[PDB]
């Protein structure tokens, strides 16, 4: 046995391209529609749940996640992959930053930690790429909110708006005749909805879209009163009902 | 074809195409044969020159006291492999106070051979093996393949033209195990034998390699005049 | 592409049979073996004639009883060089006493076949190793890149070899002198040679029981080229 | 195509044809047999008479393993020996660690692991043989034929190696014929009977015979070879029957 | 073309080992179902002994991984034991570390996991096998988790696996459509494996014995698989209504 | 190798070393040189444990040789002061320490300034108009304390260091046979062969 | 690790990475050098597509691995400055353990040595570099000049040019240097190495470089406006 | 086994090149053009971003110029995320050598142990190279202001102006025109942005499309001083220069 995979599987054609890469982000845009619009007081990231079966519970299935208390992220790509992306994700914003700092990372770090790993996937022996593009959302205290696209070759862009994935050409387009600067969170939720219909096939509700935000500290999530400072996360997943009462508005 | 390149692939017939051609490294290398009675066993090999100012190569090799080998095909093969008979022997008599049996020897060195016929990197060994020794058990002489199978035979041969002493060994296999308390006619069956797989060349005093273990005789190698005798 | 120990259709190693084509176009080196001593020469074969001749150094003092020449990829044959040094030295220090010739030829041997996928590939260079002990003499040996080692009266290796062994074949007797056998390199080497045989552009050196491995200067071939030259236009 | 020519590949069928060639390997081997009885296991096999130098009943093909299994194979013989080899390893870590010999169904699995690891990777290749093996533990007699896939069942009859068709129908029969059960001795002699008829497969050099068994009654649940009058007895008990 | 033999990506961003590993998956040409009760999970899964020489104990595709858990494998045995004894281990290991039985769901999760990782890596090739993992949860109630060879997974209120695993899937979709809840309305667990059963027959077309099926039924703090008398009892009832 | 004295005035770094080794009851030399020249205007002496002491001179010597060849350049005092203070306090906490204490005096030829730094083996590093090790300052401080001025000339500077070795050979119990002493300026290093 | 014989015979007994190595060395700028009676000229070639080049901190040609040695080479930068640092290494290594600096030979084998080494390990490509060492061995006051290559074979040379038209000045080296009579002086050694790399250079401007290594550690290197008036010189005699 | 998937990243062609750094070289040439001009009193590094979106938040955005220490800053061209590995590399060698030396690490000596570390996987390991060209721009109390490039073989050189990444034959020409050695900062600013004007693929260079940063010792006093611009103040000097 041993891993006799020692050398690059990604490696430089004669016109310059990496072509693992290029096929990762061909994968990515395969992948199912998300996007990330940011406002003045708060970021919102959404999907569509693409239920495999109508015998699987898609509740199981969290394309969402919560990274941090203040941080979420969404994908488009492999779903594997992304799984597995959120686990390495959680793990170093505590090794490589709570346990040496006492606090968690700002967004601009965790997303460059994330990055890493995957630029890694992209140049270490005998691994493919991540077939995955992500949007991470986040709030810290000196740099406010912010939301980030992270690609397969590792490489990471600040976004005031973006989608990825199927229809991320007609999305990104939609996004930026509704987009400005003085956006209040419940207008980009509003957007959000509007701009995830139009990739949208089939059923649309809250029981088919996942959508999360990042806004106002949340205490009654906490789980613990007694301690002024710690006033709770910033993350909130929005349930189904609260979906369906903002599609009635639409 | 596209199936030896290397030892870890089965051809689409269930063959190994690399132990294959190990094995035929044995079949050009020089003939050497094996044969026992009930009190001793005796091998005879033909030694092989370079030219005429060379020196003729060794072909029989002493493993213990009462074990040895001759080898056909890479010599440097049955230099590692004898070795490794050498260490085992010595082991048993180190740790255990006890003479390594000839069967078990055979069992080793199956083992050792067949862990280069399963993994990437290694190649097999291209070397095959007759070995002769006298244990608790009486006389005994095994034929050694480095695809890893051993056999327990009355006699064989290995090498070039082997096939004719082999034939030789097969019709008089009744007269020569008969052969007990007699080393010098063991021999002289042994040198007839070798005599069969002989073709332009003739057994000279340099040519020729001995050795014999048995009941009361330790494993000895006979080279240069101490041959003449049987010439 | 395919394995570096793998074996042909035929029971041959590639790269080992490949190396000893590499040690055809290596320099032409020969070995006389004699009751007197050995007598180990090169032909040095500079590139230009810009390069100081007597810097090409292949024949080699492996201990003072030992002796070595070289032919085929020269620069491997450095760390051989080193391994036959270690090996005779380290041997009186464990034992008091000279290694024998053969012992210390097994074990450069022993190096040979440690290639694969150690180090990558086999030993480009074949060498005559030639020395005297107590047991068996004065000994020449031929170690390969296979492992295999053969014993010697006579040898020639490199680029004129076969010539030189039927050369060889017909010149050696087993009552040849010191002195017979250096004219006969002298002769043997002129033959296979390119340029025109000279002090500079060939080495002698021989080994024996009394003065041990000694390197023959410049002005002491020249002289032995001239009785040559004298000699041979006596008939 | 090229999916052959790596092991551990999946073909566009979901096969792992290097597996699959490894079968072949195991297909031209001699014959070697199972038998589940009473309150034990039966083993033979069939031994080539290449030559008349060969030593008669020197060259023993059965091996034990413990002192309550026994394992036969049919295939590259080295390859088998490789896999006893570390079954006895197996064998010895279990009863270091529980005290109690290791049960046959343990056994089964701890083999089966093993061989299944060598289709995981290029950089091995499988093994060419299928085992046969079997003994007496507290739950009774278990026999078990394990293949080059890592693949493996309990059964009532195994058999393997060139004359595996003509052995299965005789196997077959015996089952039928007998659903109360077969006596220990007997399976030895239905052994015997079953290795001289597949011999047909075989039939241009004469063979030896081996007979293993391990029974509750006959050998107090350790693994015993068939040996003199015994392995007389059965060798006439066959040669009466082809006749 | 060598992207196609180790698990690196093709131009169109797919990895063929993969799928080819999911081919492999009904390579035995077998077919499993499994639903959920109100206070159990029952699999069932059907049982092919083509050679009378086996032993028909020992043929089998479910597995006891815990107390607690139970797996059915839909692919080749070597490669169903291999995860089995994975998945065994695994759940061990997680009760000493962290004090509490492994949930379903969380090892479902492990396994997908792992598979992800021979998604990736070249070394390592995927396993031929679907895995469905059952259980009666502490926390989460009857549990049903499936994982593949692209290391996805999922939660189910019901599944099948195998060839004709969407008939099965269809005539189960059918049912819960017209009741309208996630699980089948009955008290005992026998019942639910009628249930399953009959459900099977139909979809299937064909008629069982009780040496044609296997069942695996989870119930609040054990896992069990039923012997062919306690199936035929089943297949009684079954014929008596 | 126990007595080492350092003095920086105006325009030099003076060393002084004692010459004695001692092996048992025996003194087996009285002319040995305790220093190593790291670079042309940088010198280290330096005292402690037997054989440690050489070892860890010439292996900075070596490292500081190495440097200047590498970027064809010479390091500050600083800087090597630095390097050397760094390297014994990994030693500190190593298996077995290098128990070696140093003077390093250097000129400072950007700055144009001699500079005296005092480490001893923890890596403790001071920089000094003058110091010493061991107990080599509970003699000489005092004279120091009261006599030096940071526009003494070189010669000046060897007469209080004069001073010193006379207190040192009338109170020291040990007989540490003289000192070598080494001047580092502007021009490089040279030695007192008269003293 | 990484394990791959990149390094391999050919069935014409040839290893094609340390041929293609040489390639390497081929296209690589021209380096020069030259032994007189007294003294050591290194020469070097400077392509001048690029201008607008910093020469004061632009990686210098000749290297000094110590005080008393120096190394030009042609083929790899990159590759120059590993075997560069391994052989200044070596360097204050041997002056640690032996107390004696490396003479010229012993420098020379080892960096060879390293080369070689990298043409039958594993997992590893040879150099892509060819070097002269120059310089003179401690109380010595005879001139030294070696060469090594890729293969890691090595000898010592009166004079010898590497590189790209190394074919070229080699011709000229070998008509104009005298071995019973070599360049006397520092001049005379000078202008001919000047004169060899005219053959081959274009414009006598910044593209030549001159080191001059006399005995005892006294290393020196030639600026532009002396370089030129050697050119300059050279060029005068030439029309007539 | 292994081996035939082994594409062999650290091999020589016939011709005696290495095709994975000279196919990451033509990578290169697709990246935006960066740009290092040295004056006598001060440094400038002009580089263009990538076509850009108006959505993307560019005041926290850095694709091109990155901070190593308070002396020392690089210019990107290539693979982004290859970069910052280096990047980070990099920052902790200075910190190793001001630790051990208590100085600021020279400039040069930075860069070497950069184009030493891209020089190993083209030698050994068996992995693809970096996919990055770095401009260095730095000062320190030797050699004062320098300009330095480096590329995916670990070959470096240093320069009074160069370009990297896209159209730098084109850029080099129109450098290597306008220069002069008695050149200023104000001068090289406009230079920078002039040839950045020229050379681009875009229809017209504004802010939102660049990244500047200068080196000076326009710090108060013997000292230096390191000005990453925002983009309302790329926008000013475009204005200031009369490019916009
Ligand atoms: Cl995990």
């Amino acid at each position: 046995m041993t891993d006799r995979y020692s050398f690059s599987l990604t490696t430089f054609s004669p016109s310059g391209k990496l072509g693992q890469i290029d096929y990762a982000l061909t994968a990515v845009k395969q992948g199912v529609t998300s996007l990330g619009i940011k406002a003045t007081n708060g970021v919102v990231i959404a999907t569509e749940k693409k239920s495999s079966s109508p015998l699987a519970m898609s509740e199981t299935l969290s394309k969402v996640s919560l990274l941090t208390p203040d941080i979420g992220a969404v994908y488009s790509g492999m779903g594997p992959d992304y799984r597995v992306l959120v686990d390495k994700s959680r793990k170093v914003a505590h090794t490589s930053y709570k346990r040496i700092y006492g606090e968690y990372p700002p967004t601009k770090l965790l997303v460059s930690e994330v990055a890493k790993i995957m630029q890694e996937a992209t140049q270490s022996g005998g691994v493919r790429p991540f077939g995955v593009s992500l949007l991470i959302a986040g709030h810290d205290e000196f740099n406010g909110f912010s939301l980030y696209q992270v690609d397969p070759s590792g490489s990471y862009f600040p976004w005031k708006a973006t989608a990825i994935g199927k229809g991320s050409v007609a999305a990104k387009t939609f996004l930026e005749k509704r987009w400005n600067d003085e956006l209040e969170l419940e207008d980009a939720i509003h957007i959000a909805l509007l701009t995830l219909k139009e990739s949208v096939e089939g059923e649309f509700n809250g029981d088919t879209i996942e959508l999360a935000i990042i806004g106002d500290e949340n205490p009654d999530l906490l789980g613990y009163t007694g301690i002024p400072t710690d006033k709770g996360p910033r993350f909130r997943k929005l349930t189904s009902q609260e979906i369906n009462d903002r599609l009635e508005a639409l | 074809n596209n199936y030896d390149g290397d030892t870890v692939t089965f051809s689409p017939t269930g063959r190994l195409f690399q132990v294959e051609y190990a094995l035929e490294a044995i079949k050009q290398g020089s003939v050497t044969v094996g044969l026992r009675s009930n009190t001793h066993a005796v091998l005879v090999a033909l030694k092989r020159n370079a030219d005429e100012l060379s020196s003729y190569q060794k072909k029989i090799i002493k493993c213990d006291e009462h074990m040895g080998l001759s080898l056909a095909g890479l010599a440097p093969d049955a230099r590692v492999l004898s070795n490794y008979l050498r260490q085992q022997c010595n082991y048993s008599s180190l740790v255990f106070n006890r003479k390594l049996a000839v069967e078990r020897a055979g069992h080793l060195l199956c083992d050792k051979a067949q862990k280069n016929t399963q993994s990437y990197g290694g190649r097999p060994y291209g070397v095959g093996l007759l070995i002769i020794g006298y244990d608790k058990s009486g006389a005994h002489l095994l034929e050694f393949q480095p695809s890893g199978n051993v056999t327990e035979l009355y006699g064989t041969a290995i090498g070039a033209r082997s096939q004719g002493a082999k034939t030789y060994l097969e019709r008089t296999l009744d007269t020569f195990i008969k052969i007990d308390g007699n080393p010098d006619e063991l021999i002289k069956a042994g040198v007839e034998a070798i005599s069969q797989s002989l073709r332009d060349e003739s057994l000279t005093v340099d040519n020729l390699s001995i050795a014999i273990v048995g009941k009361d005789t330790p494993f000895t190698i006979y080279d240069g005049e101490a041959v003449a005798k049987y010439i | 592409d395919r394995g570096v120990s793998t074996f042909s259709p035929e029971g041959r190693l590639f790269q080992v049979e490949y190396s000893l084509e590499a040690i055809k176009l290596g320099s032409t080196a020969i070995g006389i073996a004699t009751k007197e001593g050995v007598v180990l020469g090169v032909e040095k074969r500079a590139t230009s004639p810009l390069l100081e001749s007597d810097s090409i150094e292949k024949i080699v003092e492996i201990d003072r009883h030992i002796g070595c020449a070289m032919s085929g990829l020269t620069a491997d044959a450095r760390s051989m060089i080193e391994h036959a040094r270690t090996a005779a030295v380290t041997h009186n220090l464990y034992y008091d006493e000279d290694i024998n010739v053969e012992s210390l030829t097994q074990s450069v041997c022993d190096l040979a076949l440690r290639f694969g996928e150690l180090m990558s590939r086999p030993f480009g260079v074949a060498l005559l190793i030639a020395g005297h002990d107590a047991d068996d003499g004065y000994q020449l040996f031929h170690a390969e890149p296979s492992g295999t080692f053969y014993r010697y009266n006579a040898k020639a290796i490199g680029s004129g070899s076969e010539g030189a062994q039927a050369e060889l074949l017909n010149e050696w007797h087993s009552s040849l002198t010191l002195k017979e056998a250096e004219l006969l390199v002298l002769k043997i080497l002129k033959q296979v040679m390119e340029e025109k045989l000279d002090e500079n552009n060939a080495q002698l050196s021989c080994i024996t029981k009394q003065d041990g491995f000694k390197i023959y200067d410049n002005e002491k071939t020249a002289e032995l080229i001239k009785e040559l030259k004298e000699k041979e236009a006596a008939e | 195509t090229g999916y052959d020519l790596s092991n551990s590949v999946f073909s566009p069928d979901g096969r792992n044809f290097q597996v699959e060639y490894a079968v072949k390997a195991v297909e031209n081997g001699t014959t070697s047999i199972g038998i589940k009885c009473n309150d034990g296991v039966v083993f033979a096999v069939e031994k080539l008479i290449t030559s008349k130098l060969l030593v008669p009943q020197k060259n023993v093909k059965i091996q034990v393993v413990d002192r309550h299994i026994g394992c036969v194979y049919s295939g590259l013989i080295p390859d088998g020996r490789h896999l006893v080899n570390r079954g006895r390893e197996e064998a010895a870590s279990f009863k270091k660690l529980y005290k109690t010999p290791i049960p046959i169904p343990a056994f089964a699995d701890r083999l089966g692991q093993y061989v299944q690891a060598h289709t995981l990777y290029n950089s091995v290749r499988p093994f060419g043989v299928s085992t046969i093996f079997g003994g007496v533990d507290k739950n009774g007699a278990h026999l078990y034929m394990l293949e080059p896939s890592g693949s493996y069942w309990g059964y009532k009859g195994a058999a393997t190696g060139k004359g595996r068709q003509s052995a299965k129908a005789e196997l077959e029969k015996l089952v039928d014929h007998h659903p109360e059960g077969l006596s220990a001795r007997e399976a030895v002699k239905q052994a015997a009977k079953i290795i001289y008829l597949a011999h047909e497969d075989n039939k241009e050099k004469d063979f030896e015979l081996e007979i293993s068994w391990c029974s509750l009654s006959e050998t107090n649940g350790l693994h015993k070879f068939v040996k003199g009058d015994l392995l007389q007895e059965a060798i006439d008990f066959a040669q009466k029957e082809i006749n | 073309g060598y992207d196609r033999h180790i698990t690196i990506f093709s131009p169109e961003g797919r990895l063929y080992q993969v799928e080819y590993a999911f081919k492999a998956t009904n390579q035995t040409n077998i077919n499993s179902l499994a639903v959920r009760g109100k206070d159990c999970t029952v699999v069932i899964s059907q049982k092919k002994v083509p050679d009378k020489l086996l032993d028909p104990t020992t043929v089998s595709y479910i597995f006891c991984i815990s107390r607690t858990i139970g797996m059915v494998v839909n692919g080749p045995i070597p490669d169903a034991r291999n995860a089995a004894l994975r998945a065994k281990a695994e759940a061990a290991e997680f009760r000493y570390k962290y004090g509490y039985d492994m949930p379903c769901d969380v090892l479902a999760k492990r396994m997908a996991n792992l598979s992800q990782i021979y998604t990736q890596r070249a070394y390592m090739r995927p396993l031929g096998v679907i895995l469905t993992f059952v259980s009666v949860d502490e926390e989460l109630g009857p549990s049903i988790y499936k994982t593949d060879p692209a290391g996805y997974y999922v939660g189910y209120k019901a599944t099948a696996t195998g060839p004709k695993q969407q008939e099965i899937t269809t005539n189960l979709e059918n049912h819960f459509k017209k009741s309208k809840i996630d699980h089948i309305n009955e008290e005992s667990w026998e019942k639910v494996v009628e249930f399953a059963i009959t459900h099977m027959i139909d979809a299937l077309g064909t008629e069982f014995s009780k040496n044609d099926l296997e069942v695996g039924v989870a119930t609040k703090d054990k896992f069990f698989t039923l012997s062919a008398e306690n199936i035929e009892e089943r297949l009684v009832a079954i014929a008596e209504q | 190798m126990d007595i080492i004295l350092g003095i920086r005035v105006q325009d030099s770094v003076i060393l002084a070393s004692s010459k004695a080794v001692t092996r048992g009851i025996s003194v087996l030399k009285d002319s040995d040189d305790k220093t190593r020249q790291l670079s042309p205007h940088t010198l280290m002496s330096f005292a402690g444990e037997a054989g440690d002491t050489v070892q860890f001179a010439e292996y900075i010597q070596a490292n500081i040789q190495l440097y200047s060849i590498r970027e064809d350049y010479e390091l500050s005092p600083q800087a090597v002061s630095s390097f050397v203070r760094q390297e014994l306090a990994k030693s500190i906490r190593s298996r077995r320490p290098y128990q070696v204490n140093v003077l390093i005096g250097g000129y400072d030829k950007k700055k144009n300034k001699p500079e005296l730094y005092q480490i001893d083996y923890l890596g403790t590093k001071v920089e000094l108009p003058y110091g010493a090790h061991g107990y080599s300052g509970f003699y000489t401080f005092s004279l120091l304390d009261h006599h030096y001025r940071p526009d003494m000339t070189t010669e000046e500077g060897l007469d209080l260091l004069k001073l010193c070795v006379q207190e040192l050979e009338k109170r020291m119990p040990m007989d540490f046979k003289g000192v070598i002493v080494k001047i580092v300026d502007k021009d490089g290093i040279r030695q007192v062969d008269d003293f | 690790g990484y394990d791959r014989a990149l390094s391999i015979f050919s069935p014409d007994g040839h290893i094609f990475q340390v041929e293609y190595a040489l390639e390497a060395v081929k296209r690589g700028t021209c380096a020069v050098g030259v032994k007189g009676k007294n003294c050591v000229v290194l020469g070097c070639e400077r392509r001048s597509t690029l201008k607008l080049q910093d020469t004061r901190i632009t990686p210098s040609k000749v290297s000094k691995i110590d005080s008393h040695v120096v190394l030009s080479f042609s083929g790899l930068n990159a590759d120059s400055r590993i075997l560069i640092e391994k052989a200044r290494v070596e360097a204050q290594s041997h002056r640690l353990t032996l107390e004696d600096p490396v003479t010229v030979e012993y420098l020379t084998r080892y960096v060879a040595g390293v080369q070689q080494r990298y043409t039958q390990s594993g997992g590893v490509r040879p150099f892509g570099v060819s070097t002269l060492i120059a310089g003179f061995d401690p109380r010595d006051d005879e001139p030294k000049l070696y060469q090594t290559e890729p293969s890691g074979i090595y000898s010592s040379w009166s004079a010898q040019t590497i590189g790209r038209n190394s074919k070229t000045v080699r011709e000229f080296l070998e008509k104009n240097y005298d071995r019973k009579e070599p360049p006397a002086t520092v001049e005379e050694c000078v202008k001919l190495t000047v004169r060899s790399l005219l053959e081959v250079v274009q414009t006598g401007a910044k593209n030549i470089e001159i080191t001059v290594v006399k005995p005892d550690s006294d290393i020196v290197a030639l600026s532009s406006e002396e370089i030129n008036q050697y050119v300059t010189q050279i060029e005068q005699e030439k029309q007539e | 086994g292994s081996r035939r998937y082994d594409s062999r990243t650290t091999i020589f062609s016939p011709e005696g090149r290495l095709y994975q750094v000279e196919y990451a070289l033509e990578s290169i040439s697709h990246a935006g053009t960066a740009i290092g001009i040295m004056a006598s009193d001060g440094i400038v590094l002009a580089a263009e971003r990538k076509v850009t979106s108006t959505l993307l938040e560019q005041d926290t955005s850095t694709e091109k110029l990155y901070k190593l220490n308070d002396k020392i800053a690089v210019a990107v061209a290539g693979l982004t995320a290859d970069a910052e590995i280096l990047i980070n590399t990099a920052r902790i060698h200075a910190q190793n050598y001001l630790k051990t030396y208590n100085e600021d690490i020279p400039v040069e000596i930075l860069v070497r142990r950069l184009s030493d570390i891209k020089q190993g996987y083209t030698q050994h390991g068996g992995l693809r190279p970096f996919g990055v060209s770095f401009i260095y721009a730095g000062y320190d109390d030797r050699y004062g202001y320098q300009l330095y490039t480096s590329n995916p073989s670990g070959n470096y050189t240093g320069w009074k102006a160069i370009s990297v990444g896209a159209n730098t034959s084109a850029a080099q020409t129109l450098l290597q025109m306008d220069y002069k050695d008695d050149m200023k900062v104000d001068d090289a600013i406009e230079l920078a942005l002039k040839t950045l004007s020229k050379t681009t693929d875009s229809s017209a260079l504004t802010y939102d499309r660049l990244e500047f940063a200068t080196i000076r010792k326009g710090a108060n006093d013997g000292e230096v001083y390191q000005k990453i611009f925002k983009p309302q103040e790329i926008k000013d000097i475009l204005v200031k220069t009369g490019i916009t």
